[PDB]
Formats: structure tokens, C-alpha cells, sequence
């Protein structure tokens, strides 16, 4: 259960329920099968939660890792249609769960802020200030190893 | 501010023995600290030439600061530091600009006390304004330029 969600790959919450179900309500804690909390009985009214937390979770790192992401392989996934998405949509954002903005087309979330000269800008300067600290760094370890004790 | 002294007794000074006995010698006077030091010094031996062995390879070593100016002259920042500094220097040229109206059209005074107080000759509109104009230029010369030369060697 923990390795599942922090290795950061992409899932559904069809597979998940199914499997931990057999896992988690059979689970002896000190001995016995009740634990709560997302196992048993009591444990049901917190389940319920985490159904909601694998699409919040699933939207967050194709968000992160992605820039661009079609919407109808983003529905397969949460276990949503598009009607159902765009209304969680809305919230998400307001809680600033997430970053994302979804179409009615489903042609594209853009996960980045939109392609503004701005961006593009930034991402320039930065690429030419990380190359010029490396090639310092490395012709320093290199004068060791050419000349060495001089028995090459 | 260094003196050499070999120091020989006030005898000899108020002789005047003593300026026999330095030939060879320029000397000279400073005063750090008034009329006490200069008749401490003259009691003394007062200046006596100094002199210094130098040479290029000696004055090569203190020339230096950094071989660091290598990454240096190459690095800009990010954008949005470029619109940072741009903008806090336009909103700052704004203040000043009103001071400026009255200085173009009066200032015939040239006496500085009084131009302070009348036309505010003292933090004076102009000196600064174009004190802000010259920094906001050289900096976004350098900056922009840096950046396009990097792209084109590195690629």
C-alpha cells in the first residue's frame, strides 16, 4: 500500500480497491482482523475518502511530470467521464490541490501555463547559467587525472 | 604613512650638527598630528628617504582579482529578474519627475546654497535621473547580450 503511492507511476482506482480490499480488512493488527480506519466496517466511512485522494493524486503527478496530456487518457485513469471531471475540476483548483486546466473538446490539458513569451524566457536563461557552472567543475577533476604522479 | 628614524640626541639638532651628519640624505615632513610630532620628529632624525625595490613581476602579483570573471562576463539571470530591475528604476524615475519641471524652467541662481532651498538643487531631479538612466541602460545591455551570445556557441 505505501509503495504503490509513493512511487509515482500512473494508476486507477478500478485495480486498487479490488486488491487492498483483500489486503487491508484482512490484516491482524496485535491479532485481530479489525484495524479501522480503511479496513473493516468503521473503517468503510474513511474508505470512502481515498477513492477521492487516488484522482487527486493521479491529476497531481501527470500535472508535475507532463506538460501536455490529452483529456480521454486522463478520464481512463481517474475513472471519470468528462462531465464528471470538469465539475472536480473546478474545486481542485480553488484549493489549489492541483495546477490544471481541462477543455469541453477534450483535446488538451495544459498542465503548464499557457504558451505566453514569458515561459519560453525564463527557461532560456536558466538552460545557458547550469551549463557554464559544469564545464568549470570538470576540467578541474580532469587536470588530476591527466598528470597524475607523472608515471603514465 | 611610514618615517625611519635612527635617532640621535637634541644636541645634535639645535647644533645643526645633525643635517651635516644625514648627507646623502632628500628627507621630508608630514604631520599626521600637529605641532607635538613635529618637534618630537626633529628631536629625533626626522624623515629619512625611503626608498623601494619593486619590479613588474611584484607588481603582476597585486594586480589580480579573480580568473572567476571567466563564468562571470558569460552569466545573466533569470527573465524574470531582467523585468524586476527595469521595472523598480521606471517606478522610481516617476518621483523625482515632478522636481524636474520646475529645475528646466527656472535655475538661473548658481550660488549653491540658495539654488538648494529654491528649485531642491540639493537631492537634485537632475544628477539622479540621469544616474537611473545610465544603470538601467548598462545593465540590460549586458544582460541581453550575454544571453544570445551564449546560444549561438553552445548549440
Amino acid at each position: 500500500l505505501l509503495k504503490l503511492f509513493t512511487t509515482m507511476e500512473l494508476m486507477r482506482w478500478s485495480t486498487l480497491v479490488e486488491d487492498y480490499g483483500v489486503e487491508l480488512r484482512k490484516g491482524s493488527s496485535e491479532t485481530p482482523a479489525t484495524d479501522v480506519f480503511s479496513s473493516t466496517e468503521e473503517g468503510e466511512k474513511r474508505w470512502k475518502d481515498l477513492k477521492n485522494r487516488v484522482v487527486e493524486h493521479n491529476i497531481r503527478i501527470m500535472a508535475k511530470y507532463y506538460t501536455r496530456i490529452t483529456m480521454k487518457r486522463m478520464a481512463q485513469l481517474l475513472d471519470l467521464s468528462v462531465d464528471e471531471s470538469e465539475a472536480f475540476l473546478s474545486n481542485l483548483v480553488v484549493n489549489k490541490t492541483i495546477f490544471a486546466k481541462v477543455d469541453r473538446l477534450a483535446g488538451v490539458i495544459n498542465f503548464q501555463r499557457p504558451k505566453d513569451p514569458n515561459n519560453l524566457l525564463n527557461d532560456w536563461s536558466q538552460k545557458l547559467n547550469s551549463l557554464m557552472s559544469l564545464v568549470n567543475k570538470t576540467t578541474h577533476l580532469i587536470a588530476k587525472e591527466e598528470m597524475i604522479h607523472n608515471l603514465q | 604613512v611610514i618615517d625611519a628614524f635612527r635617532l640621535i640626541n637634541a644636541n645634535m639638532m639645535v647644533l645643526g650638527h645633525e643635517p651635516r651628519q644625514t648627507t646623502s640624505n632628500l628627507g621630508h615632513l608630514n604631520k599626521p598630528s600637529i605641532q607635538a610630532l613635529i618637534h618630537g620628529l626633529n628631536r629625533h632624525y626626522y624623515s629619512i628617504t625611503i626608498n623601494y625595490r619593486k619590479n613588474e613581476l611584484e607588481q603582476k602579483m597585486l594586480l589580480n582579482l579573480h580568473k572567476k570573471s571567466w563564468m562571470e562576463g558569460l552569466t545573466l539571470q533569470d527573465y524574470s529578474e531582467h523585468c524586476k530591475h527595469n521595472e523598480s528604476v521606471v517606478k522610481e524615475m516617476l518621483e523625482l519627475a515632478k522636481n524636474y519641471n520646475k529645475a528646466v524652467e527656472e535655475e538661473d541662481k548658481m550660488t549653491p546654497e540658495q539654488l538648494a532651498i529654491k528649485n531642491v538643487g540639493k537631492q537634485d531631479p537632475k544628477r539622479h535621473l540621469e544616474e537611473h538612466v545610465d544603470v538601467l541602460m548598462t545593465s540590460n545591455i549586458v544582460q541581453c547580450l550575454a544571453a544570445m551570445l551564449d546560444t549561438v556557441v553552445f548549440k
